[PDB]
DNA sequence: ACGTGCATAGTCATTCATGA
DNA sequence: TCATGAATGACTATGCACGT
């Protein structure tokens, strides 16, 4: 029996802890915004085919999938993160295609994994987009059977773009959601000017990222919490849902609450209120009753007595119930396998930088590719321009080696263009399939010219970027929710 | 008459409505938590209250009464519908008029139906008399066309007819996604559930009528009973027609 | 709003859930003994390639891929029917090779989906034999998007093997587990004495299937049940332990059970014993003391009193425990989609009208590959009489069209023959390649043949059920466990 | 001598030897665990209590919370002792406390949350050596025809290969080397000869020796102060390979 | 009254950091 | 004290037929 000291044990154990959770668990990747259980889930649905280009699939073979394969941990948790990908209220740009019951943005849970289908959204398609062009490294799995990429393409900020919030060991992260189009100005402005210092690339991405932008709608009040948090990675940005102020013919008037802050759940919010009208907090109120709909949506109405004024009440809600609450802003992600917390000018170049990098390593993957194809093309034709020669000797020979070694001989060819001459069809020793060859490889070259020309140029490497993601925005880029307003 | 709705004494899966009058409210008895959850949330809430039961219903024919009353699912039907059971029964103290059974189109939603419609028959039975009871018809199918708004089908046959007039009025399905086809309540989204079976002027309801009390009886304690033996001929019996029942 | 009677909607109603649950839920089919849910388990785990010569997969991918494409119910008791084909105590033949925690014969449950992996055994790959060379009529799934298996090939009689146990509406079945040896010599002898009536086969089958054969060992008592179960379709065969008196140095006696009576719970099993001499129903009992482990096995000892015989006590337990219990054997399953109580040569014929239903579709579904392949062939070996001819003529084709349209009439060839043609590499043109679409042309052309033969002359079918089952029950065929006494 | 159940937990399965001196409480993480456990161990002298879910900080949370927690109650009625000043060594049921939890970070998490437990409510137990922490296995190694080998390691793993192919053994790259990711994976005979079997199992005994120190580290890591923490990870995390060089 | 096996998931308690 | 979000599943109750 080995003795061990306590505290070499308990530091040891500890520290050992922390850190997995802290770079592998409940904070985000700063490249694609993704923890590992969401990299997971989406890389998992994308193997399986789960795409928008076929029906959902049950959300338990999702699930199965994501955890035989990838993710070493229990079905239930796993499921409850998918179902989060899916729902409009969490995510600003939802990754997941949820059919079914997947709740609301109150009490209302998801209904079980067997009553669920899901796919991934077109946006999520984006995320994975040419990951198989070598464009990002992949490792081996929790038991070496099969490889996982350890970041995706991620064709757009998603970190960003969706937020993320997470508790660690040590520290915690909380990145607000923000409008796709206004993200992409401040990239577009990034690749322009990639030579801009810190001081001044954070002035244009802050005056192109005019703020969070929350799936919830509802308003930001103030502009102070905003510009902290981009310029020290902390800041209270505060949030408010709208009051309507209704006045019913000769009757007393209601206010109508048709939106509310991010992550305010709808029935704990009726609930709070109706509890400090008991005891009597929010005197005015006269009664409470909730016209939601799934037609009309949130639709909360508050008469207050005659012997009120809307405005006092709509404060004292403010003051006492989450009408108004802050979002406090902690701007942590890991880069490089390392916790940070970052401008905002910081999270949008990093990003841009695994853009480029994702081109450059496409281009180079194709670039190989072409050159192969190529390579096996040149030999096609010298088989072409000999064709007379190249069937009578396959003819004399008593192996495909005899006849593969000849025609080495014949055309001046590797072993692997001979091998591609063997295993070439009848189909295309017709006329246009014959001058289809010869077409192909004037194609190739050109494309091989092309993507020389890509990597020789930053220049147009910052260009793919742009019209790529331009593309991306154009299609689905939407409205900003959240409005912006001033003390 | 009027009776207060449960707002922040009544079960605690009840999802109430807002109107005090039962001639106006109607409580949707659903099969499962998942297709109550939604119900909850695809409902007209001022009309309509949701009283999700879980699992099978206990047989109220076979199980002795003090056992029955132990239910919790059970309870929670006697304690939503106001009224008492059996002789201490008083239909003016009924909080809603319509009392709707929505289970799956599946074989176990058939089976729900049966030992509810035997709760009711035996414990409340003027429930049914009066025709406050009815019956909700699932959609089977989802017809979801490229350009158009989408149909929906309650049957193999509406199916086939609706497939064959949308193509043949030049509309179009994708052949991947296409029809789904839907296997319980529990698959459906409250969008789904409101604009197939509880929105008044599309839902597809089935009235419960009770003519020959004595027969029904006879047939309540025939399938339901404790007598296996007169189940078992019943069933080997008569299941050779059931086909031909409408004919 | 229609109208609709109470007693049409019960009588619709609950005939609907009683046919289903007979025959598409609760009940076994007799050719292959399979529950749906078993059948669609097994058919998953195969089709998603979850065999033998691969790795345990983790079975929450074998329950998520049998709830989306063929059994739709929840995951929950999809896996505890899957988790049940693993156990070595419930099945005398298990089907599912499992790894990890799948539960004790006492209290102690399984462990979750999530911990446990599982494959299918060797002798569920007999079940699934050659099932993709249309030996089974196959079916839509529940939402038409793939196919699955009506019927199992079942290359061995799993109903009789395995046994079954069910309640469905109005009945119930419960068909014990045989040895599969003496399961073979019944069949054995059913397949040479294919002409004998009911009467003889009865006798003949009788005297070769002892008994059941349960997987927890234990004793049968008498042979009256027995017999009732195989001429009736039911019967009760006692059961029992077996009990060894153990002697101690002080010189007091003690029992030692090792062995229980087929489904019977170890921990309640012990417990209701301990209920019994508390209150005091089996006296002469000093203490009790599960000396049980992994190792030894099912080890409980029962130290009696000075003033106590073995036997009485030994007697006792027999009479108010489980120690000695019957079987209520009820052999009821589905034939032909239609209930039935099956004498044992009704169970043995039925499955050898399958076994030879499997051979000769088997043998027709390669009897028509093999003219397909025969046919296709013979159209190469024209191309090659006449290839300087075929080959000048493709090359003087404008098109593939203009190529294959003259290849017919080249060569007097069809169509899809002319496309064989075409798709020929240059590889095939060589002198040994040329050889060997000859000889592979006489090579089929003799299993025609054979195959011909077969389907000509029963006898050759049913000698291959016989030499392809005795196979199997060489290889995977055990000794008898529970012993047969008389009284 | 003690009377075991055949007053205490209804989780904990006891064992059989009435002697807290032979007995051993392997405390394990998991139903699924402890359900193998249950049936691998040695009844005789091995008795089971499984431990569900992440274990309450006593370091964070408040005094009355902590007695209120269904986990730590049921360690605490079944190691016999008290807690705190009511503690009696003399009323230990067992004298071998094993800790068992997964070679994964939520296993050495829980084993913090324990050994926790263990230093503020109940110390004795570790100062004489009575705490003990079970090392599962890594790897399995499935050979084609001799007996299969366990490796607690990576390195030990590749060893064990190297070995045996060069002895000639021969192992399927398909099954081949079986690894575990928690002790739930593992049946009844896989934790028996791994941890269990006393005569084969990888225990190592918590002993304390600055206990000054060690109430400091424990108030560090586990107390409520997050900036102390934060900066002791930062601080201490760069160098937590080279802690036994 | 209990076992059997295929059908019809929400509830329950902690770690962890932060701000009300 | 509560919400947040990924981490670490056993228990609870009916139908159904049958035999102790
Ligand atoms: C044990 C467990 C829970 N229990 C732990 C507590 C101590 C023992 C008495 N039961 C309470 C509640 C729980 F409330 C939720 C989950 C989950 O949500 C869950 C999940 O997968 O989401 C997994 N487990 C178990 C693995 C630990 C859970
Ligand atoms: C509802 C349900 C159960 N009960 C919980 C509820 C208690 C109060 C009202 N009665 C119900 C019944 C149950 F104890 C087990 C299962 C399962 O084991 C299970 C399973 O999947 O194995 C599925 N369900 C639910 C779908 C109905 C189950
Ligand atoms: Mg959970
Ligand atoms: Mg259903
Ligand atoms: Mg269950
Ligand atoms: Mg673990």
């Amino acid at each position: 029996i080995e003795p061990v000291d306590i505290e070499q044990e308990m530091q040891r154990s500890y520290i050992d802890y922390a850190m997995s959770v802290i770079v592998g668990r409940a904070l985000p990747e700063v490249r694609d915004g993704l923890k590992p259980v969401h990299r997971r889930v989406l890389y998992a649905m994308f193997d399986s085919g789960f795409r928008p280009d076929r029906s959902h699939a049950k959300s338990a073979r999702s699930v199965a999938e994501t955890m035989g394969n990838y993710h070493p941990h229990g079905d239930s948790s796993i499921y409850d993160s998918l179902v989060r990908m899916a729902q409009p209220w969490s995510l600003r740009y939802p990754l997941v295609d949820g059919q079914g019951n997947f709740g609301s943005p109150g009490n209302d849970p998801p209904a079980a994994m067997r009553y669920t289908e899901a796919r991934l959204t077109p946006l999520a398609m984006e995320m994975l987009r040419e990951i198989d062009e070598e464009t990002v490294d992949f490792i081996p799995n929790y038991d070496g059977r099969v490889q996982e990429p350890t970041v995706l393409p991620s064709r757009f900020p998603n970190l960003l773009a969706n937020g993320s919030g997470g508790i660690a060991v040590g520290m915690a992260t909380n990145i607000p959601p923000h409008n796709l189009r206004e993200l992409a100005d401040a990239v577009f402005w990034a690749l322009e000017n990639h030579d801009a210092d810190e001081e001044e690339t954070l002035a244009a991405v802050m005056g192109r990222v005019k703020g969070p932008d929350f799936p919830t709608a509802g308003l930001i009040v103030g502009s102070q919490g905003t510009a902290d948090a981009y310029k020290t990675g902390r800041g209270s940005i505060r949030m408010r849902g709208v009051v309507e102020v209704e006045e019913d013919s000769r009757g007393r008037t209601s206010l109508v609450i048709t939106e509310l802050p991010y992550q305010v759940n709808h029935d704990n919010f009726i609930t709070s209120i109706a509890e400090q009208v008991r005891d009597g907090k929010l005197a005015g109120i006269s009664n409470i009753e909730d016209q939601s709909s799934d037609r009309v949506g949130l639709r909360i109405v508050i008469e207050i007595k005659r012997d009120a004024v809307a405005k006092v009440v709509i404060n004292n809600l403010y003051k006492h119930t989450q009408l108004q609450t802050s979002f406090g802003a902690n701007m942590l992600a890991i880069v490089d396998g390392v916790p940070r917390t970052l401008r905002l000018d910081q999270l949008i170049r990093y990003y841009v930088d695994h853009q480029l990098d994702v081109i450059v390593r496409r281009t180079t993957y194709r670039l190989r590719k072409a050159n192969e194809r190529a390579h096996i093309l040149r030999g096609l034709v010298k088989a072409l321009d000999a064709l007379d020669e190249v069937i009578a000797l396959i003819r004399a020979s008593e192996t495909v080696d005899i006849a593969r070694a000849g025609l080495i001989e014949l055309l001046d060819i590797d072993e692997i263009q001979a091998q591609a001459i063997l295993d070439m069809q009848l189909r295309r020793l017709a006329a246009l399939e014959r001058q289809r060859i010869i077409d192909d490889l004037a194609k190739i070259e050109a494309e091989i010219a092309d993507l020389e020309d890509i990597l020789a140029k930053p220049e147009r490497q910052r260009g793919i970027v742009r019209d790529e993601l331009a593309e991306i925005v154009d299609r689905h880029g939407d409205d900003r929710r959240t409005r912006i307003i001033a003390i | 008459n009027a009776l207060v709705r449960r707002k922040s004494g009544l079960p605690g899966k009840l999802a109430d409505c807002r109107s005090t009058d039962p001639r106006k409210s109607e409580l949707y008895v659903v099969e499962g938590d998942s297709a109550g959850g939604s119900a909850k949330s695809g409902r007209d809430s001022m009309f309509q209250a949701i009283l999700p039961l879980r699992g099978k219903i206990i047989n109220v024919e076979k199980a002795r009464i003090d056992r029955v009353l132990k239910n919790t699912e059970v309870q929670a039907i006697i304690t939503a519908l106001g009224t008492g059971i059996h002789d201490e029964f008083d239909i003016g103290k009924l909080r809603y008029h319509k009392i709707v059974l929505m289970a799956d189109a599946d074989v176990d939603g058939q089976h729900i139906s049966t030992l509810l419609l035997t709760l009711l028959f035996r414990f409340m039975r003027p429930l049914i008399e009066n025709g406050h009871v009815f019956l909700a018809q699932p959609p089977l199918y989802k017809l979801k066309w490229q350009r158009s708004d989408p149909e929906f089908a309650y049957s193999d046959r509406e199916r086939d007819g609706l497939l064959e007039a949308g193509l043949k009025a030049g509309k179009k399905i994708n052949k991947e996604d296409g029809i789904q086809r839907y296997k319980g309540l529990g698959e459906m989204d409250a969008k789904e559930l409101w604009e197939t079976t509880m929105d008044p002027s599309v839902r597809v309801l089935r009235q419960v009528t009770l003519d020959d009390a004595a027969a029904a009886d006879e047939l309540f304690s025939i399938l339901m009973g404790e007598d296996v033996d007169a189940r078992r001929s019943f069933i080997t019996r008569n299941a050779k027609d059931v086909r031909f029942l409408d004919v």
